[PDB]
């Protein structure tokens, strides 16, 4: 935090914040998150299954967290000779494999193209790698059980899945997406968007399948559930970086002139003496008295700061040796265990490190209880933990003069233990073949020893961008359209925010089978125009032959109206059924259609030809109804509709 | 497109109070059915209680379909049921959702003639033992079918009182008399509203509360003629109902020429309260 | 939505202030509270 | 070294005199001797409420 | 007291810390006053008599 009053300067790289949006549609995200708690400073993941609305994406990371770190990037130098000189190559490669949770990334999409406030759902957290080639894994009875939570809200409009496509099969895939488009129908208010599986021919372990044709078979379901759903291709190429750690980057280096058990051996040859760690150890084994107390305390810690810091730079070295020693895995052992060993007088086993953690909180603690009293100049020490941490080091030291009674000792097995270690990497001399100075290293620790290299490396690293299904930023898209001219308006000819190409190219004769169809299951197509960019081209529901619902718009507006006019008339529930009843419905709903019309949302000179609303005894309930306790109401109306192909006749002109 | 719902009743709960029910001596809960009714007819809880939800449970109904309803002696819950049946919620309950609606007052008076010592005290009924940060008793709100009133059972204070209306979020502006909490299964299948495979019973749930009225020693002034008595009993203060006194053993210390007065019932206006007698004061 | 007051029998008296003689008066206020750090942050603009 | 004036385990901050460049001596901090009072730390509210 | 460190005939104090040991009633007091340091140079001059 920050004590002085004042102006505090701080260096940063990241993107620009977007501005906040106002209400529109509202979209739903189900899938996987980092913390998924309720309370920022405390561990407990109390949000799981609990719906949450957020209105930015600043809100979105103090409760859910951020991206997952790549554990798939690779860097790899090789070190030969040409005619005698030097010749380095670096090679990063795009990663093979790459973490599956897309929730942050497209996360940020969403926001960048104009989204407004929406619900997370998070199901679970993330998992850790088993191994640099074995990635974690979507859990599909998640998904579903998320997807069943969602019934229970009445905000959300829109439903989308960030990781659908990082499921396993393409049958859990469709399944998912099966259910959404039910959930809609028994619902009657809500909309699915659809992605496909993947935008290149993939392998099912049996044949080798078509997106788009895959996709139309998959999607079993009548057009009762096809009307409430839309399906976009390709996959879009964005701007936005992988999130890694230059901590976690292991560099592998291969070299004409081998040097890295040679390297290591070296290092640990200096570490072993007086100049690294005897004289450590050889030393490390009432406002006044306060301040002369404070003092000594100081001394001690930051003779154990040292002997800490000592402790890394020894396994920095011997893991070079242990990765560089690729033969003779009898070897890697004894190295491996030298080292294990080693470290339990500074790790849980026995932890130096704690002990000096704890004498600096002690530190400040007695220093700043002069501020009220002589009291906490005592219980610091003997309430509180000085005397009982300073016994860590030494067990009894204060039975005499000289430190004795050691009954235990923190300190000096060190010794017996480097030289284990030493013994055993010297044994890799005359193993390693091919293993140059940097194997097994970490980006974030190479720079002191050449920054040339490491400066490169960051430099193709960022190169690599990341790749995202177009579902996130569609709802992004739907939020723009809606605000600046109306859910009636088709959600089409709008550019794309952070997009910088489609992921394949279609042409205008290929879209040709997208738009129509035998099956009327249409896909809108992803397409970049000249002078524009990306631009989505295209508008149709999978219900694409229906002459009533093929229109994105239409239905939309139709959900939307079918709201409002519900809250109307469920004011209604134990009220009588009776004249008075009727009339006052019937002017709710005229009143809602009538401002409906006025904004230009329907067609028609005057309301009179925009719609009409029907409710009462001879016009739509009989006595049986009045006995029974029904309510029955009739509503028409007038819905624009959209052009879609404009033709352009030329010829010569006579005269 | 055609659209079509269903409801069906889910919740009752029956709001009583002596003060306006009873008839001077005769004990509503002991009264006829033609009785009851007479009384029932000029009672409305509204004109002295206030009931409402909190936000969070105003949330949770619209998004289960529950909906609230009131009459004059009573609160009516109902929810949204599947299409063709009586007993199917549209949408899943689960055993530990509830509903928490919040009691405040609007008669000023309710302190002089309702018999519930509720300084400094927070009211609380429930269908499930709560989990509080010191020691505690609990009964549940009582059936209809139960007899009894509100006493010092459903009274909390220090910590637990903190509690309690901190996990309901309750407005720093307070004025909140008490809290009701309804889970869908509580402690024992008489109090629960759903049975185990989620069906709703198959028996209205049907919960009560009632609140009883103060009793006091009537105590009457003549200035002009310079003397007083008293009775010798405590009586009832009730809205509608009358005593007739006119016997001079009714009285310790009757004037010389008791046949010649007439002696009102006192009003619940004024009051004087002590840790023994209560006392009402009427003017000649 | 700045403050409130509150005064009287039945909302911060009862029966018994009444009878010693008290008056209870509750008042609440919405007081601004000022910044004490202010913090910038600058980076390199990409294009 | 005014770090340890405004932010203290006991609450007893202090406020400094200090000298700006250009703008001479200020006024530099208005906080209680109950400084960690969520409620009552600021100076302004204390006295609004007298 | 003194903003210079100041001998108490005992020990050598420091002003702050000092303050903050002499001033030793709780929170209901402490809101109610708040300190400043240092002291400061003026431009008056010293009353005197040739």
């Amino acid at each position: 935090t920050y004590k002085t009053p004042g102006v505090y300067i701080e260096e940063i790289t990241k993107f620009p914040p977007s501005v906040a949006q106002v209400e529109t549609a509202i979209p739903a995200f189900i899938g996987y998150t980092q913390f998924a708690r309720t309370k920022p400073s405390v561990d407990s993941d109390d949000l799981i299954l609990k719906p949450k609305r957020i209105s930015s994406l600043l809100d979105f990371t103090t409760y859910y967290g951020g991206a997952q770190n790549e554990q798939g990037i690779t860097v790899k130098l090789t070190d030969t000779l040409i005619e005698g000189a030097e010749n380095r190559t670096i090679n990063v490669p795009e990663p093979t494999f790459k973490s599956p949770y897309l929730m942050f990334y497209s996360l940020q999409m969403y926001f960048a193209n104009g989204g407004g406030p929406c619900y997370i759902v998070s199901t679970g957290v993330y998992d850790d790698w088993s191994d640099s080639e074995t990635p974690p894994t979507i859990n599909f009875s998640d998904l579903e059980s998320g997807l069943a939570v969602i019934r229970k809200e009445d905000e959300p409009t829109l439903l989308l899945f960030p990781d659908a496509t990082n499921l396993p099969t393409d049958d859990e895939f469709y399944s998912l997406y099966n259910s959404a488009l039910m959930q809609c129908n028994d619902l009657q208010d809500r909309f699915t968007i659809l992605d496909t599986y993947s935008d290149q021919t993939y392998n099912d372990g049996v044949e080798d399948l078509d997106p788009i044709p895959a996709l139309r078979n998959g999607i079993n379901l009548t057009k009762d559930y096809l009307k409430y759903g839309a399906a976009y291709y390709p996959f879009v190429q964005t701007i936005l970086n992988y999130q890694y750690s230059a901590d976690e980057i292991v560099i592998q280096h291969l070299s004409y002139n081998p040097n890295a058990i040679a390297t290591a051996l070296d290092n640990l040859n200096a570490v072993n003496g007086p100049t690294f760690i005897d004289a450590i150890l050889d030393d490390l084994r009432n406002s006044v008295k306060v301040a002369n107390f404070a003092s000594l305390v100081e001394s001690v810690l930051s003779t154990l700061n040292e002997l800490i810091d000592a402790k890394e730079e020894i396994n920095k070295d011997v893991n070079s040796a242990i990765a560089s020693s690729e033969e003779d895995n009898a070897i890697k052992t004894a190295i491996s265990d030298a080292l294990d060993v080693f470290n339990e007088d500074f790790e849980g086993a026995d932890k130096i490190e704690s002990v000096a953690k704890n004498l600096s909180d002690l530190l400040i603690k007695i220093k700043q209880a002069d501020t009220n009293t002589k009291v906490e100049n005592v219980l610091s020490i003997n309430a509180l933990n000085f005397s009982a941490e300073f016994e860590k080091l030494l067990t009894y030291d204060v039975n005499t003069g000289l430190t004795a009674s050691v009954t235990l000792d923190l300190f000096a097995n060190i010794g017996t233990r480097l030289d284990d270690i030493i013994a055993a990497v010297s044994a890799a001399e005359p193993i390693d073949v091919n293993n140059g100075k940097l194997n097994g290293r970490l980006l974030s620790d190479i720079e002191p020893l050449d920054n040339a290299t490491y400066n490169t490396i960051l430099l193709e690293i960022n190169s690599h961008k990341v790749t995202l299904p177009p579902s996130s930023s569609m709802a992004g898209a739907y939020a723009r359209v809606d605000n600046d001219r109306g859910v009636w308006k088709s959600p089409a000819n709008i550019g794309l925010n952070y997009v910088s190409k489609p992921s394949v190219t279609v042409s205008h004769e290929e879209q040709e089978s997208m738009n129509v169809h035998g099956t009327g299951k249409s896909v809108n197509a992803i397409r970049s125009f000249v002078g524009k960019g990306t631009l989505v081209w295209g508008a149709r529901t999978l219900a694409g032959n229906d002459n009533e619902w093929r229109y994105i718009s239409v239905r939309r507006f139709f959900n939307m109206a079918e709201e409002s006019i519900k809250k109307a008339t469920e004011q209604f529930v134990f009220e009588p059924n009776d004249g008075n009843t009727w009339v006052r419905v019937r002017a709710m709903i005229e009143n809602f259609l009538i401002l409906q019309w006025r904004a230009g949302a329907l067609a028609g000179a005057k309301p009179e030809h925009a719609f009409y609303v029907k409710v009462g005894l001879g016009q739509t309930m009989t006595a049986q109804d009045i006995l029974e306790g029904n309510m029955n109401v009739e509503i028409g109306l007038a819905v624009v509709r959209p052009a879609e192909f404009i033709i352009l006749k030329f010829s010569h002109k006579m005269q | 497109m055609q659209v079509s719902s269903s409801f069906r009743s889910f919740l009752k709960l029956d709001i009583l109070h002596s003060y306006f029910l009873n008839d001077g001596e005769k004990d509503f809960s002991s009264m006829n059915e033609e009785e009851s009714k007479t009384q029932l007819k000029s009672y409305n809880w509204k004109d002295f209680l206030e009931i409402y939800p909190s936000q969070k449970t105003s949330h949770m109904m619209r998004g289960n379909k529950i909906f609230f309803k009131s009459f004059n002696d009573s609160i009516i819950l109902a929810i949204k049921v599947e299409s063709g049946t009586e007993n199917q919620p549209f949408n899943e309950l689960y055993e530990d959702e509830s509903m928490t609606f919040l009691l405040s007052l609007k008669d000023q008076y309710f302190g002089n003639y309702t018999d519930l010592d509720l300084a400094d005290q927070l009211l609380y009924f429930s269908n499930k033992t709560p989990v509080l940060p010191e020691a505690f008793t609990f009964k549940p709100i009582d059936r209809i079918n139960q007899s009894g009133t509100v006493g010092e059972e459903y009274l909390y204070e220090g910590e637990n009182k903190k509690h309690l209306l901190e996990e309901a979020h309750l407005n720093p502006g307070g004025g909140v008399l008490g809290i009701i909490q309804i889970y869908m299964k509580g402690d024992t299948p008489v109090l629960s509203l759903i049975n185990n495979d989620g069906t709703l019973k198959n028996s209205l749930p049907h919960f009560k509360i009632h609140f009883s009225n103060r009793k006091s020693t009537w105590k009457y002034i003549n200035l002009k003629d310079d003397f007083e008595t008293e009775t010798k009993k405590d009586y009832p203060l009730t809205k509608f109902g009358f005593i007739l006194l006119d016997k001079k053993s009714d009285f310790i210390s009757p004037p010389a020429h008791f046949e010649k007065y007439v002696f009102p019932n006192p009003d619940a206006r004024r009051i004087k309260i002590t840790p023994t007698k209560n006392y009402s004061e009427i003017f000649i």
